[PDB]
């Protein structure tokens, strides 16, 4: 399990270039390549750029590209992005996130931190609250096809409010590794069908539906599952 | 309802024109023979001669006779056949009987008539005391023999020169001979084709390694076959194996019958039968046996909607194909090469094998190895 | 003359692997106007009738060269039909002593590395322990180099041998104090044999290991870390020269999915065999193409079993586009001889003493060893 | 008034088919050739095969030739034909020339073509410094041989084991060759016929003495007319002789006439002719130049007169004999085997042979033998 | 049946010779009814021609049997002319290896009783003296036993060698003392040799020689007699058994007088073998005629050239009359074998050292040699 | 040459029996056979009796056999002749002698001695008288064959008055040993010839001529012969 930390969120300047430092320690952007997601408060999460494995190419954001640049170093493993004419809705959290491809242990996104200066899918059931030994299954509809090159490609990761978020179930074919959530896609899965057996108290969070088939995998509205006492 | 005439083919490759008058011979006194009670069945083959066969032209062959619906089919194969053929008999439940060397592994649908010489072979290195010596091999026959040699030595401390003969000529083997000689090596085990070891035998004799003092035994089914006659004058020691017994009734029957034979109706006539004669012989007799026996058992065999073509896109097997193999593995015939039975497999049991030892007065028998009481000399 | 689009079969082994994922990588980095259309199939590795069964398949729907494994059991039937029906056969599996000038074999000989290695250490006696569904000419090689050098030899079968055999070998050569032994067989079954060595007897002082495989990093000898036990392996593929890296660099980066699950394990020489046979047809028909010569074909040929034998025209010409294919890819520089097996290469020799990885020298085809 | 065909006869015995087919190739040569300035007169045969010469055979053909009108008899006699023959040609005057072994003291119309093989191996044998071995030998040709070593080891004080094997088969051979091989007696000078020398030689190399160490002499005229290939491999001590040189215009004209010729027709064509055939060629050249110097001398040869009965009560020598005596000994000739010179008795004088040795390589020359400067070896 | 009178041809070397006297005599020693009439004829035994001409001029006569002598030069071709023509001879010169049956030798052989003699003294190096014009087969059987028993013989040529060639031999074998000597010839040259060893070379000191011949008082050894000189000669004629004594008094007192001048003064044993072929074949005839068999001319003999040999069909019965013959004469008990020559014969060995003429043994077929 | 002794010779009484004693000195009549021969004064010779080599068979003479009876020992070389009813007439010379056809050496006649109690040839010239150095031929006709056997059979033996007969010659092919004679028989010889050359003074006797041919061997007439002084 790749360790990634991501501390330091905290107010800034208007209009002041804000920089957020990420750290993989333990490993290096040489094995996996990085990529930094923006996200709002109450809204689905957008990707705001990824960077090469040799670190030859480095991309950015869809909805602000130029507006930020990240520059990233692999054999000192640490990652700053920058930005320019920061304004109040350009102050989103960053987060930055290691390769899901690489490893399922790899599969492990930063921390993030939130400052104060895509997939389209649809997933049900909103609201969801069972006891622990329960077993609940979360459908999530897309438009675009259920699986992409034979297998499938739509991914579910299961985020908490305050919480590095944590990708449980990856293509339907390589869950979360070290520890494997039983939840994660099955069958043909017109919509990306996942059975939870077991649910518990520290299962209690929204899990994203992002459709990696459709160009990019963005976080959708999701479905949130709690932990009835 | 068991129609009289099969349609059975064979298959053979080059070189096997004793071995085909041997087959012709046997459907010969199967087909026309008194006491009609003992065979109610006419037999006619559907031969094919392959010419130096590569799998192409057995793979044809083979389905040429599917096309011509056969029910068994008598084949020869050499280490680049082996395989695919008996894969064919793995898929289409034809069975198949063959002279050639067995290999291990497959069973199936595959019996092979020639027995193993690996236990013989190992007794016998045992029973002399041998530590140190040259073993002069071939690839053709596989590689069980070799890889036995080499677990024995392993597991014996033995000290074995295992040098391959297969891209040797006269000169090589001159060469090979004097180098071996400089080295003080005078016991030697050749396994090598007929002609590969009148070959060696010829430049032995040649080079003058006949004389008293060197040690060759002979790795085949039959000894008095090899042209040996320069060695008893050389005193030197030679040691092989017979499978088949000439002083028996059914032998010397077949000898009279054979010594009444033209010449240029069957060719091959004027020598005496090897060992895979006898084999192929014990082939048409157990194919006989067995039809008889699927005679017995009152079960119909006929092939009509299984005539398609060799190769499909689902499997088509014979459904009764599977009993014939089970009736074809349970069989206590006499044949040249004494008791001829099977196990599940299809090798060979209870077969029993003649050492000889070439000395002045000529070969005589020394003892005999069996798969119970291993080797017993008398 | 030439269309665009041709045809390639394939005879894969799994559809689940790692080379199927450096195949259709491959396929998709074609930017040439000659394209290939794949045409894979997966059947068993044995069972010669399934295989020749889509051999006369693919014959019959009229692909111009396949791309396949085999066994010891359906080599020689592969050989014999691309020998008499002309058709050009490319595989990455073990070479063959005997085999036509119309089957192209990727993977370097290791037969007279072998031998030049064990002549550098100044071996007599030792324990070479082969795999039999891998062929025999190696083992046959190096009995003959025994008998001629006047050497020791234990040669140990793997299926043939057991636990008690295994204890019996080790326990007689442990009286010895130079314990020497060589192995053979593919990684996969390699790893499993290295587990049980490490995990029931103590290796220490001696045990000279030489993994004679095309693979030495493939395999995970970390627990051969333990006391002692020196390595020398081989390896073809190796991952730092600016060909090489550039071309993994794309593999990473590529937005081509890559369905075949997890790709990267331990990236193994195979996938880099099946990336130079994809470069070495696409760049033969791309340079066919350039000299202008009608590939066409009249008709249809759906002739893989009948009684005329007669061959395609332009078939030698298509063996003779494969007989000079010449590029620096992911195995270094690739060249065939009239024989139409793989020559003039170089194994990189690495020797690993209780420190870490090592290059010691270098083997070539004229060379023989050269140290460094 | 010379006659344009005379009325030659000739004689010849078992197992001649050879020297035959040799002769009617000289006469066909002489006969049907350009340049008649060169040869103005034809010759027909009058051939009589005589099937296992005894004299009474020997006798009825002489007379039969001698009521025919023959003018010289081409012949061949064993050891129990060589003196009534010549006696035959003594009393009635007429030339006889013959390529079988050398005699002395006859002499008279005996004319013989074999040169002395008693000076050559002679000197061989002093050469050599040999002073015990075995001298195998048989009495079909002469005993001068027998009677030259027993002298020469009796001046010398040689130890000489002369061993008869006229009478010896194949198991005494063998038992000889072991006895001898028990006394260390590796030196070996060997006299026999074709036959005989070629099944020594078979026994030989079937015992295992053609290793190295053993020295073999090969008493013939000729070497590379036998079998001796596994004396190469074995590597053993053989020194031979050679009469003819097959470097020489003459031989190899022969040698390229003769590998355009037909079967059936000259039996016996597969092989280069021996020393007997080059013998019988040399004695039709000179038969046909003594006939065209008796030509030029200015005397007319003719036989009327002398032909009546075979034994007559009186002696009728013919008157023009002698003068065919005289001029065949003023020869002065050079043919397949050189110079052709003769003497005042008729022994072949100023000839020229080679020594062979054998080895890996092969034969080659060691040196040659002239019976002036006797051995010189290159 | 059988005439009266039957013609008998003979080719006698010479008329003035003791052998003629001995044929006059034994044939007018014939009172039985069957007449033996004789048509002699004088030649040299050489020239086979002038000697093939007689032979078929006695045989165009209609001669039954011809009693003659033959050399080496007319050996051969009186022996086939004899087999062909189915010609019964009778000779009382030297015997042959080879021979037809239908010739009869009188002369014992002697190239056994000489080998046993030389085993009896124990002899290792000798010198073996031998006439080039009597046969070579005692040569041969010599050489053959001297090879087999690892002998030292220096054989020498009488006509070969000279008197110088002699003194270099005689002195070679005085430097060792035990000097050993075998002489085989005829007689008359014998006396020759004789003379020519007395002449000059010491014979005292050693110097055993081994008189190989058929009669041993024949020789003048008178001069022998000085001092050692140990001599074995062989004897066939005894001159002191009643029967050849009787004979010989027949001889002494004739009322015909013998042709020459005198037959007497060491006669030769010669004259014995003729007196014995007249008598073998007067008695042979006689049982002929006993057996009532014809045996008449029927018609003319002709030729000996014809183109059909045409044997006489009783001729080899003739063969039969001359091979049962069995009776006590001058030489002993005359028998025939199946081949044709004389067996079962006792040779008397008389050894003389220095003291007088004493027989130490006999030989026989059977019992080899019995010394007394 | 043998050497024979006759001595002894000397007048006997009237029908006594007489002997003479031949002795066969240095020889015995095992190897030839002695035969005794009477002659009258100036009469021919006539054989008194014959013995044989074996001493087994005894001859007698041709005019009276039974008359008288010859006794010789082989051993002993001693030969005795006793005689019954001797008459005047019946007291001849008796010699013995050796066998002629054992040698001409041995062909030497006894002494001869007298006491006091065929072949048909003619001699010519009787008398015959020549100087030492001189050649003479003497010409013995007969009736019977010239030659016999071959070569001839007449013989010619010069014996003196008081003197042992010699034989000169014998059968014309062997004449006397130890004094060769030139006189001898030659030729053809239809009448027995002899040319002497030379003659001397100790060849003075009278030569007869016996034909051998002619049963029996004895002394014609002869011829005389002389030396002229
Ligand atoms: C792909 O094809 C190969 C070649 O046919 C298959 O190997 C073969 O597998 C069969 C099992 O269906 C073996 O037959 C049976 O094996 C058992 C083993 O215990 C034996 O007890 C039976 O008597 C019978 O022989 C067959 O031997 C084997 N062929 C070999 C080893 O050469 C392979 O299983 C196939 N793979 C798949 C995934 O279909
Ligand atoms: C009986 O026949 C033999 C031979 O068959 C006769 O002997 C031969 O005699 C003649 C002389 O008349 C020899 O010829 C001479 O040879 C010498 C050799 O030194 C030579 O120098 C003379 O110029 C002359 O040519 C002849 O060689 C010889 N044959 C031999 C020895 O084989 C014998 O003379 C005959 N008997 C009678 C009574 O004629």
């Amino acid at each position: 399990e790749v360790k990634l930390l991501e501390s330091g969120g905290g107010l800034v300047q208007p209009g002041g270039s804000l920089k957020l430092s990420c750290a993989a320690s333990g490993f290096d952007f040489s094995e996996y390549w990085m990529s930094w997601v923006r996200q709002a408060p109450g809204k689905g999460l957008e990707w705001i750029g990824e960077i090469n494995p040799d670190s030859s190419s480095i991309d950015y954001t869809p909805s602000l590209k130029d507006k930020i640049i990240i520059s990233r170093d692999n054999a000192k493993k640490t990652l700053y992005l920058q930005l320019s004419k920061v304004r109040s809705e350009d102050t989103a959290l960053y987060y930055c996130a290691r390769p899901r491809g690489n490893y399922v242990v790899m599969d492990y996104w930063g921390q993030g931190t939130s400052v104060t200066v895509n997939i389209v899918l649809t997933q049900s059931p909103a609201s969801l609250a069972v006891s622990l030994g329960q077993r609940a299954t979360i459908s999530c509809r897309a438009s675009e096809s259920v699986d992409s090159y034979g297998s499938s490609f739509v991914h579910w990761y299961q985020q908490k409010p305050g919480q590095p978020p944590k990708l449980l179930i990856f293509l339907a074919s390589k869950l979360e590794s070290g520890v494997p959530a039983r939840f994660s896609g099955s069958g043909s899965r017109t919509d990306f069908t996942l059975t939870i057996d077991p649910v518990e108290a520290d299962d209690a969070a929204t899990y994203y539906c992002q459709q990696t088939n459709e160009d990019p995998y963005t976080f959708g509205g999701g479905t949130k599952l709690e932990i009835k006492r | 309802a068991f129609p009289s005439s099969v349609q059975i083919g064979g298959l053979f490759i080059r070189n096997t024109d004793q071995e085909y008058t041997a087959f012709r011979l046997a459907i010969f006194l199967h087909n026309t023979s008194p006491n009609a009670s003992e065979a109610p069945f006419n037999l006619v083959p559907h031969v094919d001669n392959i010419e130096t066969a590569n799998s192409f032209a057995v793979t044809n062959a083979f389905c040429s006779q599917y096309s011509r619906g056969v029910f068994a089919i008598f084949g020869l194969y050499d280490k680049r056949s082996v395989h695919t053929l008996t894969s064919f008999c793995s898929a289409l439940h034809i069975s198949l009987i063959t002279p050639s060397f067995p290999t291990e592994g497959e069973s199936q649908f595959v019996l092979q008539l020639r027995p193993s010489l690996r236990g013989a072979l190992l007794s016998l290195l045992d029973h002399y005391e041998w530590n140190c010596f040259v073993f002069l091999y071939d690839t053709d026959r596989g590689y069980s023999i070799l890889q036995a040699i080499m677990e024995k030595a392993g597991q014996n401390g033995w000290h074995v020169s295992a040098i391959c003969v297969e891209n040797f000529n006269d000169v090589s083997y001159r060469q090979l001979l004097e180098e071996l000689d400089r080295r003080q090596e005078k016991k030697f085990v050749i396994d090598c084709e007929i002609e590969r070891l009148q070959n060696i035998l010829e430049q032995i004799v040649s080079v003058g390694k006949h004389v008293k003092g060197y040690h060759y035994i002979i790795a085949n089914l039959g000894f008095k076959d090899i042209s040996l006659e320069r060695f008893i004058h050389g005193g030197a020691n030679v040691t092989g194996f017979q499978l088949v017994d000439f002083n028996t009734p059914m032998v010397t029957k077949l000898m009279d019958r054979w010594k009444k034979l033209d010449q240029r109706e069957y060719p091959g006539s004027e020598t005496p039968p090897k060992y895979t004669s006898a084999l192929t012989y014990d082939g048409v007799l157990v194919m006989a046996e067995t039809f008889r026996s699927l005679r017995r058992q009152k079960i119909d065999i006929s092939r009509r909607g299984n005539a398609g073509d060799c190769l499909a896109n689902p499997a088509a097997p014979w459904g009764q194909g599977i009993d014939m193999e089970r009736t074809l593995k349970q069989v206590r015939i006499q044949g040249l090469t004494g008791n001829v039975q099977f196990d599940h497999y299809g090798r060979r049991v209870n077969y029993t094998m003649d050492v000889f030892e070439l000395k002045s007065t000529g070969p005589r028998k020394v003892g005999y190895w069996n798969d119970m009481d291993k080797l017993v000399l008398i | 003359n030439f269309p665009n689009n041709i045809q390639i079969g394939g005879l894969f082994p799994n559809q689940q692997s790692q080379e199927h994922a450096a195949f259709r990588f491959a396929l998709s980095q074609l930017t040439e106007p000659p394209k290939l259309l794949p045409q894979i199939d997966i059947v068993n590795i044995s069972d010669s009738f399934e295989m020749t069964y889509r051999f006369c398949s693919q014959f019959s729907k009229g692909v111009y060269a396949i791309f396949g494994f085999y066994e010891r059991r359906t080599v020689n039937m592969l050989t014999s039909f691309c020998g008499a029906l002309h058709v050009c056969f490319i595989t990455p599996s073990f070479p063959v002593d005997t085999s036509n000038q119309f089957v192209l074999q990727l993977r370097p000989e290791l037969q007279e590395a072998l031998i030049s290695i064990i002549d550098h250490y100044k071996w007599q006696t030792f324990v070479y322990i082969y795999d039999a569904d891998r062929g025999l000419s190696v083992l046959q090689r190096v009995l003959d180099t025994a008998a001629e050098k006047n050497w020791q030899v234990t040669a140990v079968n793997i299926l043939t041998t057991t636990e008690e055999g295994y204890r019996m070998l080790f326990q007689d050569l442990e009286k010895k104090k130079e314990r020497l032994v060589v192995v053979d067989c593919e990684s996969e079954r390699l790893n499993a044999i290295l587990g049980q060595i490490v995990k029931l007897e103590k290796n220490g002082i001696g045990y000279h290991y030489i993994l004679a495989n095309l693979g030495f990093m493939d395999i995970d000898l970390n627990k051969f870390k333990e006391s002692g036990a020196n390595v020398t392996g081989f390896q073809l593929v190796n991952y730092t020269d600016t060909i090489p890296a550039r071309i993994m660099q794309q593999w990473r980066t590529s937005d081509s999915r890559d369905h075949t699950r997890v790709d990267w394990k331990r990236p193994k020489y195979t996938s880099a065999l099946t990336y130079d046979g994809v470069k070495v047809m696409a760049e033969a028909f791309q340079s066919l193409r350039r000299q202008r010569i009608d590939i066409s074909r009249r008709g249809n040929a759906g002739d893989c079993l009948a009684n005329p034998a007669v061959p395609w025209g332009q078939g030698i010409d298509i063996q003779r586009a494969l007989q000079q294919v010449r590029f620096e890819g992911l195995t270094g520089n690739v060249q065939f001889n009239e024989k139409g097996r793989r020559t003039n290469y170089t194994l990189h020799v690495i020797e690993m003493k209780h420190d870490g990885i090592r290059k010691i020298g270098y083997w070539n085809e004229d060379d023989k060893f050269v140290p460094a």
